[PDB]
This record gives C-alpha cells, structure tokens and sequence, in this order.
C-alpha cells in the first residue's frame, strides 16, 4: 500500500457510510417519529514533511 | 548515471502530489474543508561547472479559498460565512484556529462546541444556557429561550466572534483548524479583531470546495508523468548496464 | 588520454550530459516556480566540434549549456502568487515528445560511442602482440 | 589479501549490503508490525571510504545501517491495537519507487566492480609472465 490507495480507501469508506446512512433514512419513512440521521465526516490529521 | 535519481525525484514527489489529491479529493462531503493545492518546484543543484540537474520537489503553497458551497439544513444554529471569513475555535493545544465548519453543536452542559475543542467568541468557550432552542444572527449575536417561556424571553446570550482573514495570510495546522502564517503576526497579532463587517448566514451548512474537474485532469497528467519517468528511469539504467562493457579485457 | 579514446570518451560524456538535460526537461515539465521564484526555463545543451587546433574535427565538447528562449507559454489563475498583472503564471515551455525523443538519440548515440570504444580497445589489445 | 582485490571486494559487499537493505524495505512496506509491536523502521545503509590510515582513498566501507526518521506516515485504523488515542497505527514510511531505484543502482554498481575484478585479475596474470 502506497499512501494514494489508502487514502482513496478511505474516501470510499466515508462514501459507503454515507450512503448507508442516507438508506437508512429513506427506508424509515412511514416510521412513526424517526428522526433523520446526518453524516458528518472529518479530515484526519495532517502529517507536515517540509515546513514552508 | 545519476540522472536516474533525477527521474526518481519526479516520480517519488509525483505519488507525493498524487496523495495530496488523493486526500483532496476523499474529503468531499466534509462540511466546510478547505482544499489543498498542490505545485511542483524546480531545484537547481547549482555546481562547479555545466548546471544541468535540477530536481522536482513537491510542495502545497496553500488551501484553496474559494468558499465551498451551501446546503440549506434549516436546522437553526448552522452557520455558513461569507467569502473571506473565519469562525474561531480554541484548539487542542490550547490556541485560537480558525474554521469554515460552521455545524454548531450544543453539549449537554449548554457549551458551544464546533466537534470538540469548542468554539470561541467575545470571551471564552461561549457557553449557553442548558435549555438551549438557540438562535443565531446574521453577525453572530446569539440568543436562547428556554422553550416553555414566553417567546418574549429571548434576550441574547453570546456574541460569536468572526474574523477576517484570507489566503495567503493563513496556513493549515495539522488539524483542519487554520491559524496564521507567523508572518501576518509582525501584522494584526496574535489575536484578532472581531471585524464587525463578516455576515452569517443560520440554517444553512457549508460543503468542501475541492473542484472535481481540477482533480481528474490533475490525475490523468500525474499518471502520465509517472510513467514519462519510468520510460527516463529504464533508458538510463540499460544505458549503464551495457555500457559496463568497457572495462573488461 | 589515448587519442580516439579521448574522441570516443568526450562523445560519452556530452552525450551523457545532455541525457540529463533532457531527464530534468522532462521532469520539470509543470513547474510552477523556480527556489527564488521565476519561471522553470526548459534547458538544452551545445555541442561544438572539439580539439580546436588541429585537424579541425576529433570529439565533442558540450561546453555551455543554454536557456531555450522559446516564449514561456502561460496560464491564467489570477489567485496564485506570481502572477503579473493580468494574472498569467509562466509556465514551463516543454515539449514533452521532443523531449523523449531527445533521451531515446541520446541513448542510441550512448550505444555507439561505448560499442566504438569496445572495437578499439580489443584492437590496440591485439597490436600489441605483433610478432610475439 | 591484494590491494585492488580489496578495494573492489570492499565495494561488492557494500553494493550487496545495500541491496539487502533495499529489498528488505521493499518487501516490508505494508508491515503493520513487528515482534515486540512497533513501526517497521524503514532501513539505510551509511557508505563511508574505507582505508582510513593513507592516501584518503581506496575501497568503500558500509559502516553502522542506519535507521531513517522520516515522520513515520499514519493511518486511521482504531479497531487495530497498536493504535494510540486518536487511532493510528503507524505503517512504515518506504518509498516503493526510491527502494526500486536502489535495487537498480546497487546491480549496476555491482556489475562495475566484479568487472573491473576481473579485468585487474587479468592484468595480474599476463604480469605474471613477464619477460617468460
């Protein structure tokens, strides 16, 4: 694994949550009192090579 | 022969710069990231005679501050601000960074708090009362009512603070909280202003603004690139091998 | 230095040199700025005709590299430094085929000269051992 | 042990030590861990010149493998154990296309020294019959 793949990785893996999280939504309705769920993301830390 | 580290140069900080995009590109859908741009700088290996080796370091001069875009949530105490603007959150370590994610959240402890490390303005960590239905205004006052009173109890409770501060006078800071360069701090201080011209805009989120169309053709010519230097890297190495002939018989 | 191993060595080396002109070309190919800050200008070397006294021919030299003064094509991102007014960033000039092309003669030249070398080396070896 | 043979025996063991280091950083890029539970340390070798006592020169000494202590690239995995608060693990720092290179420089500097072995043995022999 080079840095690249990991990372494009993760970003499918937040993609499939989301998604997961938007199914979960639209499946619930005619749900009495559901209430919808937002997913929300974050960058993980940055790792600094060269200072400027 | 030692051309090939020169192509190796390129080739290494070519995957460099493709894991910036790679990083620039997964966080579409986080609210108010800022994306990374990348560059290539020249190095000259400037020597004794015929300067002729210059080396392909990889380098990000900064974000890309084009405001994202906004996704009207109707949740009330979403905060989007306009082009050029800054909410400013306590870090960690202890400092004011400065952020463009504006999902405001309330603990149950009535604190104000953009995802822990809370938020700062006009004070400390604002902190609200613990029966929040909170409100904000258009230049962040911010107000609460208990919600079994009389709509007439609305009196404010915060003012969040705002700053401005744009581009090139603010870097990113191993987190997605930005701070200022060390430079534009022989400037404004270390502590800013709260600008009373910097407008919100509630009920309405902000999205990251990574240009796709930037980042597929940013690809296509990365991959290119790579395998242009892999073409440079085996011509110069069969170059050495049957060139090693020579000190035979 | 034996003289047409001197010929045949100089062909190695000026053809090695402006292989590595040829690899930073091609790397430097979308470079935005130099360390100082001004424009990645595609380089090339020179090749004169060696040993200026006498017989007029015999090697290669590559003294000076030079700085191809093509017109530095630009781009517009009025929001990156460096750019002028009428916000325009410089912008490598670098015909990337000419460039491998360039490594592709290069290597081919490489090829001869070392294989030159071999040829004479194994005849002098063989002089050598005239008579006995 | 001769002189020369020394000199280019030195310099086959430290191409070979180096490509040793080479490949091991190659195969063990993505290793999550190792016995104790730790980084792989992304390994290197230290070249110094040999002959220490005269003539500053001669043969090539590979001294003290080192250990590179660039920042050691992270990744998010906090189900792994190994993972710190703030979960990350920490999944050595090898740079594929620089171990690939090196194992390409250490051949040919490799294949440079056992040649001139061979053509200095040579030398050796047809000196042996000298005049006879």
């Amino acid at each position: 694994m080079i840095s690249s793949l990991w990372i494009a990785k993760t970003g499918l893996d937040a993609q499939q949550t989301n998604m997961d999280v938007i199914a979960n939504n639209l499946a619930n309705v005619s749900t009495n009192g559901f209430k919808r769920q937002r997913a929300v993301f974050e960058d993980l830390l940055y790792q600094t090579i060269r200072q400027p | 022969d030692h051309a090939i580290y020169t192509a190796m140069g390129a080739a290494s900080q070519t995957l460099n710069q493709q894991a910036v995009t790679a990083s620039n590109l997964a966080n579409a859908s986080t609210p108010g990231f800022r994306a990374q741009l990348n560059a290539l700088r020249a190095v000259p290996v400037d020597g004794l005679s015929l300067a002729t080796r210059t080396l392909v370091t990889a380098s990000t001069p900064g974000a890309d501050m084009t405001p994202g875009q906004l996704d009207y949530t109707s949740r009330p105490l979403d905060v989007a601000l306009q082009q050029d603007g800054w909410l400013v959150v306590q870090a960690a370590d202890g400092a004011e960074g400065y952020t463009r994610n504006g999902n405001i959240q309330v603990g149950p402890t009535g604190q104000l708090t953009i995802q822990g490390h809370p938020v700062i303005g006009e004070g400390g960590p604002i902190t609200v009362p613990e029966g929040s239905e909170i409100t904000i205004a258009a230049d962040g006052t911010i107000s609460a009512l208990n919600p079994g009173d009389p709509p007439n109890t609305v009196a404010p409770v915060g003012r969040l603070k705002l700053v401005k501060a744009e581009g090139n006078e603010v870097q990113r800071s191993d987190d997605g909280l930005f701070r200022l360069t060390a430079e534009a701090q022989a400037e404004r201080g270390a502590v800013l202003a709260a600008d009373p011209s910097i407008r919100i805009m509630s009920g309405v989120l902000e999205g990251s603004n990574v240009k796709p169309v930037e980042a597929m053709t940013d690809m296509i010519a990365n991959a290119r690139r790579f395998e242009m230097q892999m073409k440079v890297i085996t011509s110069v190495d069969e170059n050495e091998g049957r060139a090693n002939q020579l000190l035979s018989m | 230095l034996l003289n047409i191993f001197d010929i045949a060595g100089s062909a190695l080396a000026a053809q090695s040199k402006r292989l590595n002109v040829a690899a930073s070309n091609l790397a430097n190919a979308d470079s935005v700025t130099g360390p100082d800050g001004q424009p990645y200008r595609a380089k090339q070397v020179v090749f004169q005709v060696d040993a200026a006294p006498g017989q007029a021919t015999g090697g290669v030299k590559v003294a000076s590299v030079i700085e191809s003064q093509a017109p530095e094509k630009l781009v517009y991102e009025p929001g990156n430094p460096l750019a002028d007014a009428n916000g325009y960033v410089k912008m490598p000039n670098v015909d990337v085929v000419g460039e491998m092309v360039n490594t592709m003669s290069a290597s081919r030249s490489y090829q001869a000269n070392i294989e030159v070398l071999n040829t004479v080396k194994s005849m002098m070896l063989k002089t050598l051992t005239l008579g006995q």
